[PDB]
Protein backbone atom coordinates (compact mmCIF):
# COMPACT_ATOMS: atom_id res chain seq x y z
CA UNK A 1 0.00 0.00 0.00
CA UNK A 2 2.09 2.89 -1.51
CA UNK A 3 1.46 6.44 -0.29
CA UNK A 4 1.83 9.64 -1.37
CA UNK A 5 0.92 13.05 -0.44
CA UNK A 6 1.19 14.81 2.58
CA UNK A 7 3.41 18.03 4.41
CA UNK A 8 2.81 21.04 5.88
CA UNK A 9 -0.38 23.58 5.32
CA UNK A 10 -1.18 26.67 6.58
CA UNK A 11 -5.20 26.21 8.36
CA UNK A 12 -7.77 26.87 6.05
CA UNK A 13 -5.79 25.17 3.32
CA UNK A 14 -6.02 22.22 1.21
CA UNK A 15 -4.20 19.22 0.74
CA UNK A 16 -4.68 15.70 -1.03
CA UNK A 17 -2.91 12.09 0.45
CA UNK A 18 -3.28 9.25 -2.14
CA UNK A 19 -2.58 5.79 -2.29
CA UNK A 20 -2.11 2.61 -4.88
CA UNK A 21 -2.33 -0.99 -3.85
CA UNK A 22 -0.12 -2.58 -5.87
CA UNK A 23 0.47 -6.65 -5.64
CA UNK A 24 -2.34 -7.29 -3.28
CA UNK A 25 -3.72 -10.96 -3.19
CA UNK A 26 -7.04 -10.01 -4.01
CA UNK A 27 -8.59 -7.17 -4.59
CA UNK A 28 -9.93 -4.71 -1.76
CA UNK A 29 -13.30 -4.18 -0.38
CA UNK A 30 -13.10 -1.57 1.43
CA UNK A 31 -9.82 0.64 1.27
CA UNK A 32 -9.05 4.14 2.83
CA UNK A 33 -7.39 7.09 5.42
CA UNK A 34 -6.63 6.50 9.13
CA UNK A 35 -5.25 8.97 11.33
CA UNK A 36 -3.20 9.38 14.56
CA UNK A 37 -2.73 12.12 16.28
CA UNK A 38 0.17 13.34 18.46
CA UNK A 39 -0.46 11.14 22.03
CA UNK A 40 -3.90 9.81 20.55
CA UNK A 41 -5.60 6.38 19.20
CA UNK A 42 -5.58 5.51 16.03
CA UNK A 43 -9.12 6.48 14.17
CA UNK A 44 -10.67 5.93 10.82
CA UNK A 45 -11.01 9.25 8.58
CA UNK A 46 -12.63 7.97 5.17
CA UNK A 47 -13.23 4.85 3.56
CA UNK A 48 -14.76 3.82 0.30
CA UNK A 49 -15.70 0.35 -1.48
CA UNK A 50 -14.87 -1.34 -4.25
CA UNK A 51 -17.95 -0.04 -6.08
CA UNK A 52 -15.81 3.83 -5.94
CA UNK A 53 -19.10 5.37 -4.64
CA UNK A 54 -20.22 3.98 -1.33
CA UNK A 55 -18.07 6.20 1.03
CA UNK A 56 -18.12 6.63 5.05
CA UNK A 57 -16.51 9.57 6.55
CA UNK A 58 -15.94 10.12 10.33
CA UNK A 59 -18.48 12.56 11.74
CA UNK A 60 -14.93 15.40 12.25
CA UNK A 61 -14.35 15.29 8.58
CA UNK A 62 -17.28 14.95 7.52
CA UNK A 63 -17.93 18.46 4.82
CA UNK A 64 -14.31 18.68 4.88
CA UNK A 65 -12.43 15.51 3.35
CA UNK A 66 -13.78 13.83 0.45
CA UNK A 67 -12.28 10.30 -0.64
CA UNK A 68 -12.66 9.13 -4.09
CA UNK A 69 -10.82 6.20 -6.14
CA UNK A 70 -8.99 5.62 -9.58
CA UNK A 71 -5.70 3.03 -11.14
CA UNK A 72 -7.20 1.24 -8.25
CA UNK A 73 -5.89 4.05 -5.93
CA UNK A 74 -7.52 6.30 -3.88
CA UNK A 75 -7.40 10.06 -2.77
CA UNK A 76 -8.52 11.96 -0.15
CA UNK A 77 -8.83 15.50 -0.77
CA UNK A 78 -8.52 17.46 2.42
CA UNK A 79 -10.04 21.04 2.93
CA UNK A 80 -10.91 23.55 5.25
CA UNK A 81 -7.64 21.60 7.13
CA UNK A 82 -7.15 22.67 10.86
CA UNK A 83 -4.59 22.33 13.75
CA UNK A 84 -6.55 18.72 14.88
CA UNK A 85 -5.60 17.14 11.79
CA UNK A 86 -2.03 17.23 12.61
CA UNK A 87 -1.78 13.14 12.76
CA UNK A 88 -0.15 10.57 10.80
CA UNK A 89 -2.32 9.34 7.66
CA UNK A 90 -2.39 5.36 7.14
CA UNK A 91 -3.94 4.08 4.28
CA UNK A 92 -5.77 1.13 4.97
CA UNK A 93 -7.42 -1.88 3.21
CA UNK A 94 -9.43 -5.74 3.41
CA UNK A 95 -10.23 -8.51 1.01
CA UNK A 96 -13.32 -8.53 2.77
CA UNK A 97 -15.70 -6.82 5.25
CA UNK A 98 -18.91 -7.64 7.37
CA UNK A 99 -21.35 -4.81 7.06
CA UNK A 100 -22.66 -5.35 10.65
CA UNK A 101 -19.08 -4.24 11.91
CA UNK A 102 -17.73 -0.72 12.23
CA UNK A 103 -16.10 0.67 8.67
CA UNK A 104 -14.09 2.86 10.33
CA UNK A 105 -12.47 0.44 13.28
CA UNK A 106 -8.97 -0.16 12.64
CA UNK A 107 -9.67 -4.33 13.27
CA UNK A 108 -11.65 -4.15 10.31
CA UNK A 109 -8.58 -4.00 8.26
CA UNK A 110 -5.45 -5.81 7.90
CA UNK A 111 -3.28 -4.15 5.03
CA UNK A 112 -1.55 -1.08 5.66
CA UNK A 113 0.57 2.00 4.49
CA UNK A 114 4.11 3.10 6.23
CA UNK A 115 2.28 6.34 7.07
CA UNK A 116 2.22 9.90 5.74
CA UNK A 117 3.24 13.34 8.27
CA UNK A 118 0.30 16.00 7.54
CA UNK A 119 0.87 19.68 9.42
CA UNK A 120 -1.72 22.31 9.71
CA UNK A 121 0.27 25.13 11.05
CA UNK A 122 -1.28 28.27 13.45
CA UNK B 1 -22.02 -9.67 -13.60
CA UNK B 2 -23.31 -12.62 -11.97
CA UNK B 3 -26.13 -13.81 -9.44
CA UNK B 4 -26.27 -16.54 -7.59
CA UNK B 5 -29.01 -17.74 -4.66
CA UNK B 6 -28.70 -21.07 -2.05
CA UNK B 7 -32.16 -22.21 -0.26
CA UNK B 8 -30.03 -23.53 3.40
CA UNK B 9 -32.31 -26.37 4.68
CA UNK B 10 -31.86 -29.21 7.38
CA UNK B 11 -33.03 -31.62 9.55
CA UNK B 12 -33.85 -29.46 11.97
CA UNK B 13 -35.01 -25.67 12.15
CA UNK B 14 -32.25 -23.70 10.57
CA UNK B 15 -33.20 -22.84 7.28
CA UNK B 16 -32.58 -19.08 4.95
CA UNK B 17 -32.03 -17.74 1.47
CA UNK B 18 -28.65 -16.36 0.78
CA UNK B 19 -27.86 -14.34 -2.24
CA UNK B 20 -24.63 -13.77 -3.98
CA UNK B 21 -23.63 -10.97 -6.54
CA UNK B 22 -20.74 -10.00 -8.54
CA UNK B 23 -20.60 -6.92 -10.82
CA UNK B 24 -17.08 -7.80 -12.26
CA UNK B 25 -15.12 -10.59 -12.80
CA UNK B 26 -12.62 -11.25 -10.32
CA UNK B 27 -14.39 -8.57 -7.95
CA UNK B 28 -15.83 -8.49 -4.67
CA UNK B 29 -18.87 -10.86 -4.64
CA UNK B 30 -21.68 -9.44 -1.80
CA UNK B 31 -23.28 -11.75 0.16
CA UNK B 32 -26.68 -11.36 1.92
CA UNK B 33 -29.92 -12.56 3.67
CA UNK B 34 -31.24 -14.40 6.17
CA UNK B 35 -30.90 -17.44 8.50
CA UNK B 36 -33.56 -18.60 11.00
CA UNK B 37 -33.51 -20.81 13.34
CA UNK B 38 -30.43 -20.47 15.21
CA UNK B 39 -29.46 -20.39 18.89
CA UNK B 40 -28.17 -17.01 19.43
CA UNK B 41 -24.79 -16.16 19.01
CA UNK B 42 -22.26 -17.01 15.99
CA UNK B 43 -22.50 -19.96 14.00
CA UNK B 44 -19.81 -20.90 11.22
CA UNK B 45 -20.71 -20.08 7.72
CA UNK B 46 -18.86 -21.62 4.95
CA UNK B 47 -18.61 -22.92 1.15
CA UNK B 48 -17.84 -26.45 1.15
CA UNK B 49 -16.08 -27.92 -1.87
CA UNK B 50 -18.91 -30.42 -3.19
CA UNK B 51 -22.67 -29.83 -4.50
CA UNK B 52 -23.05 -33.20 -3.34
CA UNK B 53 -26.77 -33.25 -0.94
CA UNK B 54 -26.91 -37.31 -1.50
CA UNK B 55 -26.40 -37.91 2.41
CA UNK B 56 -27.60 -34.59 3.36
CA UNK B 57 -24.81 -31.66 4.59
CA UNK B 58 -22.65 -34.67 5.22
CA UNK B 59 -22.05 -35.43 1.41
CA UNK B 60 -20.43 -31.71 0.99
CA UNK B 61 -17.04 -32.84 1.31
CA UNK B 62 -14.55 -30.33 3.54
CA UNK B 63 -14.42 -26.36 2.89
CA UNK B 64 -13.87 -25.50 -0.15
CA UNK B 65 -10.01 -25.04 -0.33
CA UNK B 66 -8.47 -24.71 -4.04
CA UNK B 67 -5.22 -23.24 -2.42
CA UNK B 68 -4.46 -25.92 0.40
CA UNK B 69 -4.34 -23.29 3.27
CA UNK B 70 -5.57 -24.24 6.83
CA UNK B 71 -8.49 -22.69 7.76
CA UNK B 72 -8.72 -18.94 8.73
CA UNK B 73 -11.26 -16.24 9.33
CA UNK B 74 -12.11 -14.66 6.16
CA UNK B 75 -10.28 -11.06 7.07
CA UNK B 76 -7.18 -13.21 6.74
CA UNK B 77 -5.25 -14.25 4.08
CA UNK B 78 -4.29 -17.89 5.24
CA UNK B 79 -8.08 -19.07 4.62
CA UNK B 80 -9.55 -21.42 2.79
CA UNK B 81 -11.94 -20.21 -0.03
CA UNK B 82 -14.57 -20.89 1.45
CA UNK B 83 -14.07 -19.39 4.81
CA UNK B 84 -16.85 -16.74 5.43
CA UNK B 85 -16.25 -16.55 8.71
CA UNK B 86 -19.55 -16.20 11.64
CA UNK B 87 -23.22 -15.27 10.99
CA UNK B 88 -24.62 -13.47 14.32
CA UNK B 89 -28.21 -14.96 15.15
CA UNK B 90 -30.05 -12.57 17.56
CA UNK B 91 -32.41 -13.54 20.84
CA UNK B 92 -35.23 -14.89 18.15
CA UNK B 93 -32.43 -16.75 16.15
CA UNK B 94 -32.35 -14.53 13.14
CA UNK B 95 -29.06 -13.88 11.40
CA UNK B 96 -29.26 -11.00 9.15
CA UNK B 97 -26.14 -11.71 6.53
CA UNK B 98 -24.88 -8.77 4.80
CA UNK B 99 -21.04 -8.92 4.25
CA UNK B 100 -18.82 -9.05 1.16
CA UNK B 101 -15.67 -11.15 0.02
CA UNK B 102 -13.64 -10.87 -2.98
CA UNK B 103 -11.81 -14.55 -1.99
CA UNK B 104 -14.57 -16.33 -3.26
CA UNK B 105 -15.75 -15.79 -7.24
CA UNK B 106 -18.57 -16.66 -8.93
CA UNK B 107 -16.10 -17.00 -12.02
CA UNK B 108 -12.87 -18.51 -12.87
CA UNK B 109 -10.74 -20.65 -10.32
CA UNK B 110 -12.32 -20.12 -7.20
CA UNK B 111 -15.89 -20.46 -8.61
CA UNK B 112 -18.36 -21.34 -5.53
CA UNK B 113 -21.05 -22.13 -7.90
CA UNK B 114 -22.42 -25.72 -7.67
CA UNK B 115 -20.88 -25.80 -4.47
CA UNK B 116 -22.24 -26.05 -1.16
CA UNK B 117 -23.11 -23.41 1.55
CA UNK B 118 -23.30 -24.33 5.37
CA UNK B 119 -24.57 -22.93 8.65
CA UNK B 120 -22.74 -24.62 11.44
CA UNK B 121 -23.81 -25.26 15.18
CA UNK B 122 -20.79 -23.75 17.29
CA UNK B 123 -18.91 -20.52 16.67
CA UNK B 124 -15.66 -20.91 14.08
CA UNK B 125 -12.47 -20.17 15.78
CA UNK B 126 -11.41 -18.69 12.86
CA UNK B 127 -8.12 -21.18 13.32
CA UNK B 128 -7.11 -19.67 16.58
CA UNK B 129 -8.19 -22.80 18.66
CA UNK B 130 -4.61 -23.49 18.89
CA UNK B 131 -4.93 -27.46 17.87
CA UNK B 132 -5.57 -29.01 14.76
CA UNK B 133 -8.61 -29.53 14.34
CA UNK B 134 -8.97 -25.34 14.79
CA UNK B 135 -6.57 -25.24 11.25
CA UNK B 136 -9.04 -27.56 9.53
CA UNK B 137 -12.46 -27.06 10.70
CA UNK B 138 -12.18 -23.88 12.96
CA UNK B 139 -14.60 -26.34 15.60
CA UNK B 140 -17.50 -25.24 14.71
CA UNK B 141 -19.33 -28.19 15.02
CA UNK B 142 -22.21 -30.12 12.95
CA UNK B 143 -23.92 -29.17 9.53
CA UNK B 144 -27.42 -27.60 10.74
CA UNK B 145 -28.49 -26.48 7.21
CA UNK B 146 -26.58 -26.22 3.87
CA UNK B 147 -27.80 -25.58 0.41
CA UNK B 148 -26.00 -25.90 -3.05
CA UNK B 149 -25.18 -22.40 -4.78
CA UNK B 150 -26.81 -22.32 -8.21
CA UNK B 151 -27.01 -19.11 -10.68
CA UNK B 152 -29.62 -16.43 -10.62
CA UNK B 153 -31.48 -14.14 -12.62
CU1 LIG C 1 -18.56 -25.50 7.14
ZN1 LIG D 1 -12.11 -23.51 6.39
Amino acid sequence: LQESGGGLVQAGGSLRLSCAASGLPYRTVFMGWFRQGPGKEREGVAVINADGVSTYYADSVKGRFTISQDKNTVYLQMNSLKPEDTAIYHCAANHFFDYSRDPLATAEYNYWGQGTQVTVSS
Amino acid sequence: ATKAVCVLKGDGPVQGIINFEQKESNGPVKVWGSIKGLTEGLHGFHVHEFGDNTAGCTSAGPHFNPLSRKHGGPKDEERHVGDLGNVTADKDGVADVSIEDSVISLSGDHCIIGRTLVVHEKADDLGKGGNEESTKTGNAGSRLACGVIGIAQ
